[PDB]
């Protein structure tokens, strides 16, 4: 049994001013997860690009929490659909970055990508990576994922720029807002307010403000 | 460069001048045509440092021109140089080859409007609002020349003044201009009657675009 004793007002309540409804409880899922003693506990993925996008480099950085082991790697492949497009393999142990050594619980994995699909509003194009922590002969341990979009987003010369092209933001400010829900959000809700967005010519939604 | 009582008037009156370079050849094909030709820099540099070694101390000169309508030449860089260099008291400017080239401390269009665009092939006209924020763009902009006043005419002379006010940046122009070339001729009875291109047998000619 559990048991939340859920609180209205807090001091929490001071940076929660927005002009909204002012509701409360447990209006978002609750869950479960299990996770192994060793374990992924945190993972970053980046792309960076050459000066016309035709090749990128996707670095991963990957924590783990448990015993560390020699035994131990960690794998990130990408993939376009079905088709494997680029792997890398390491054990744990970063590079150097002070006078006391560096991450012995974390390893940065590099992947080239060739004329990579580039993600915008306009086509969406996503890869997915997929990080497997397992031992040297190939056990795994665990697996965590998500989708990657190859796209710069950079300021140059006053400019907001994606993929080096400068961006016009259609864009729109949008609230948790259901009739009969109050604050708690549903898929199909999300979806039919994407679907009108797309619609109408949106290509940008500002989480107004959280 | 002026008859040299100018100065000494607009010292004493008090008017600020930019005093400008005698290098104009509007008429070549392509206008900068001999100002980027390396064999007329030094009679263009004559024109330019004769002036400065003239006018330097007058308090009233407070800008320097490079002259009007030759394109941008390499010419134009060089002697931009050369006024930075002997001179830091006085800002350099230059319209040609489209106001805002590395030969001008200060955006310096001619007949650009205010909140419309003109976007001519590699001289474009944008409006001065625009042109202020353009990526990369830090300098003040006055318009060497604006509000073309020929004959009946200077509508839309207040939406100038609306922006300048308006826009830090903007801080104003020169009116084209303040006295109209028309020349006296007689009739008959030797009466006085106002006279422009054409007038005098010359041929060929623009008419009354001088005045
Ligand atoms: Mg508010
Ligand atoms: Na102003
Ligand atoms: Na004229």
């Amino acid at each position: 049994r559990l048991a939340v004793m859920v609180l209205r007002w807090s001091d929490g309540s001071y940076l929660e001013d927005q002009d909204m409804w002012r509701m409360s409880g447990i209006f978002r899922d609750v869950s479960l997860l299990h996770k192994p003693t060793t374990q992924i506990s945190d993972f970053h993925v980046a792309t960076r690009f050459n000066d016309d996008f035709s090749r990128a480099v996707l670095e991963a950085e990957v924590q783990m929490c448990g015993e560390l082991r020699d035994y131990l790697r960690v794998t990130v492949s990408l993939w376009q659909g079905e088709t494997q497009v680029a792997s890398g393999t390491a054990p744990f142990g970063g590079e150097i970055i002070d006078e006391r050594g560096g991450y012995a619980d974390r390893v940065t994995l590099r992947l080239n990508v060739e004329n990579p699909k580039l993600w915008s509003a306009e086509i969406p194009n996503l890869y997915r990576a997929v990080v497997e922590l397992h031992t040297a002969d190939g056990t795994l341990i665990e697996a965590e994922a998500c989708d990657v979009g190859f796209r710069e987003v950079r300021i140059e010369n006053g400019l907001l720029l994606l993929n080096g092209k400068p961006l016009l933001i259609r864009g729109v400010n949008r609230h948790e807002h259901h009739p009969l829900h109050g604050q708690v959000m549903d898929e199909q809700t999300m979806v039919q307010d994407i679907l009108l967005m797309k619609q109408n010519n949106f290509n940008a939604v500002r989480c107004s403000h959280y | 460069p002026n008859h040299p009582l100018w100065y000494t008037l607009c010292d004493r009156y008090g008017l600020y001048v930019v005093d400008e370079a005698n290098i104009e050849t509007h008429g070549m094909v392509p206008m900068n045509r001999l100002t980027d030709d390396p064999r007329w820099l030094p009679a263009m540099s004559e024109r330019v440092t004769r002036m400065v070694q003239r006018d330097r101390n007058h308090p009233s000169v407070i800008i320097w021109s490079l002259g009007n309508e030759s394109g941008h030449g390499a010419n134009h860089d060089a002697l931009y140089r050369w006024i930075k260099s002997v001179d830091p008291s006085r800002p350099v400017q230059y319209e040609g080859g489209g106001a805002d080239t590395t030969a001008t401390d200060i955006i310096c269009p001619m007949y650009a409007r205010v909140d419309e665009d003109q976007p001519f092939p590699a001289v474009p006209k944008w409006s001065i609002k625009k042109w202020l924020s353009l990526p990369g763009e830090t300098r003040p902009l006055i318009l060497c020349e604006y509000a073309h006043a020929m004959g009946n005419s200077l509508g839309g002379f207040a939406k100038y003044w609306q922006a300048f006010r308006q826009y830090p940046r903007l801080q104003g122009g020169f009116v084209w201009d303040w006295v109209d070339q028309s020349l006296i001729k007689y009739d008959e009875n030797g009466n006085p009657w106002s006279a422009y291109g054409g007038d005098f047998g010359d041929t060929p000619n623009d008419r009354q675009f001088c005045m």
